């Protein structure tokens, strides 16, 4: 009796910055965000008249 | 004290005395954030910010 055959799925994924996502978003990789807690960035924006 | 002259001393005695050591316990605990343990030591070993 035989074996005809052995096969197997192999994975590959398009990774983030491969997509076409990231021109919606800006991508700055941190090295450890577990050092802050909070960003609490305040912003002074003035109006014309 | 030395012999002589109606003196009668109760002459040199020897002690062994085995005493035994006492052991005594002292906890401590210290704490440190997983962020500074890995942002100084990496694979990398280019000069840091």
């Amino acid at each position: 009796e035989a074996l005809l055959g052995v096969y197997t799925n192999v994975v590959e994924f398009v990774k983030f910055l491969e997509t076409a996502l990231a021109a919606a978003c800006v991508n700055t990789e941190f090295k450890d965000l577990r050092r802050m807690i909070d960003g609490k960035i305040q912003f002074k924006i003035s109006m014309p008249t | 004290i030395a012999h002589g002259d109606g003196r009668r001393p109760n002459k040199q005695r020897q002690y062994i005395v085995m005493k035994a050591c006492n052991k005594h316990h002292i906890g401590a605990e210290i704490e440190l954030a997983a962020a500074d343990i890995e942002l100084l030591f990496a694979e990398k070993e280019t000069p840091l910010d």
